[PDB]
């Protein structure tokens, strides 16, 4: 009958210490990501059950008036993502972080799409005093609001571990590898890397602003963390060195070009100048007149660095010290009327604050195979129970 | 065990 | 609950994670 369920629910669901134990660790702490890899397709369904699993529960509380039980089961189960995405590290770091990205904004979207209702529909006023609406109103609210904190903070998080992670390889495979020949990290690993971040964030449904915004980031860092290796580097700027290096920054034009990014030529800015000008003519002050049009958006002082540490090759004719005069005369004409460009360290704004959330017509009861949940797998199967009699 | 309120979540139902 | 976003210092202390 329906009151015996009823009856049951409330029982498991003022249970709070089982509840909880089994949330944060089983689900929460015990996710298994799909280990299946990045460039797998998945239904939504495996993608945000966790999510999804804590909206039946969390809307069944509400249901039973448990406003209490929601606050503490709410704060374990934001505290234990955001616990969870900052202890991420290793192959796990991209598809883990999409992952909790994913059912964040599954949570979030829906307690939204709770408060309209609460503000919206006078139904919900029926069974309930006119404060006990009002702490409720207050609970939701201030729950969207710690949602937002939530969505803002693991992306932060995973995205600056993702700096982390591409610092290394990024480095050692756009300034110091080689790729011509005639002229350990190389360019297929940076490549196989946005390659990865591109196909997990297709696969588990992400938004592609999200996808821009990441990318836009991780490139504009690499610009800056190798335009800072080169413009250090003494007995290694050279026109070869110039060559290569075009060659492995057309490579990431390239791999933006074909994963619908139309900014990146702009993301790799310095880069691609520096590149630029280790290749045109530096002889003629003609030359060098062109070469400050060339390079839009570097400092004299910049264009005065790479010049004066230019390794001339075999047979080749030095950098005029007329030339370097001139230069430093340019340098020393603007200084009147530092060197290294800062990395942006974060935080960021979260792009997800910068789309339409999630729309909420059905929630579906589904608690994938392999898991191990007693208490919940009641709750829902009850919930599932109760939906197909009506 | 008090009255249930309307469930905010529409629950749809799922077969194998 | 109640929140708090992350800061640069939060940040810089994930950067130096083992």
């Amino acid at each position: 009958n329906a009151t015996q369920i009823n009856e049951e629910l409330y029982r498991l669901l003022e249970d709070t210490e089982i509840l909880n134990q089994e949330i944060t660790e089983g689900l929460l702490k015990g996710f298994e990501v799909p280990d299946a890899g990045v460039a797998i397709q998945l239904s939504k369904r495996d993608v945000v059950y966790p999510a999804r699993i804590l909206i039946i529960v969390l809307s069944e509380m509400w249901r039973f008036g448990l406003t209490k039980q929601s606050e503490s089961f709410l704060a374990q189960v934001l505290t234990t993502i955001q616990k969870v995405v900052t202890q991420l590290k290793g192959n796990d770091l991209i598809p883990s972080g999409v992952f909790w990205l994913a059912n964040v904004r599954e949570l979030y979207s829906f307690v939204v799409f709770a408060l309209n209702s609460i503000l919206t529909e006078e139904t919900f006023k029926n069974g309930m005093t006119d404060e006990e609406y009002k702490e409720y109103v207050s609970l939701v609210t201030e729950l969207k609001d710690d949602f937002e904190a939530l969505s803002y903070n693991i992306y932060n998080i995973w995205l600056k571990k993702l700096q982390k992670q591409l610092q290394k390889k990024a480095i050692n495979a756009v300034v110091i590898s080689e790729s011509l020949p005639g002229f350990e990290y190389t360019m297929d690993d940076i490549l196989t890397f946005f390659n990865s971040i591109y196909w997990c964030m297709k696969s588990f449904h992400i938004e592609n602003e999200v996808f821009h915004a990441v990318v836009t980031t991780l490139l504009n860092y690499v610009d800056a963390i190798c335009f800072n290796e080169l413009i250090m580097k003494r007995n290694f700027l050279s026109w070869k060195r110039g060559l290569q290096l075009n060659y492995n920054v057309t490579r990431l034009e390239e791999w933006c070009k074909t994963h619908g990014l139309t900014d990146g030529t702009e993301c790799l800015q310095h880069l691609i100048q520096t590149a630029k000008l280790l290749q045109v003519r530096k002889y003629t002050i003609e030359d060098i007149d062109i070469l400050r049009g060339i390079c839009y958006s570097l400092t004299p002082a910049q264009l005065q660095k790479l010049i004066s540490q230019y390794q001339v090759a075999d047979y080749e004719s030095p950098i005029p010290q007329e030339i370097l005069r001139y230069v430093a005369d340019i340098v020393k004409k603007e200084a009147a009327l530092s060197i290294f460009i800062t990395p942006e360290t974060g935080p960021f704004t979260d792009p997800f604050s910068l789309i339409k959330t999630r729309k909420f017509d059905q929630v579906e009861a589904y608690i994938p195979a392999w898991l191990s949940l007693p208490s919940t797998k009641r709750i829902v199967d009850l919930v599932a129970q109760q939906v197909v009699q009506d | 065990i008090p009255c249930p309120k309307t469930r905010l979540a529409r629950v749809s139902v799922l077969d194998l």
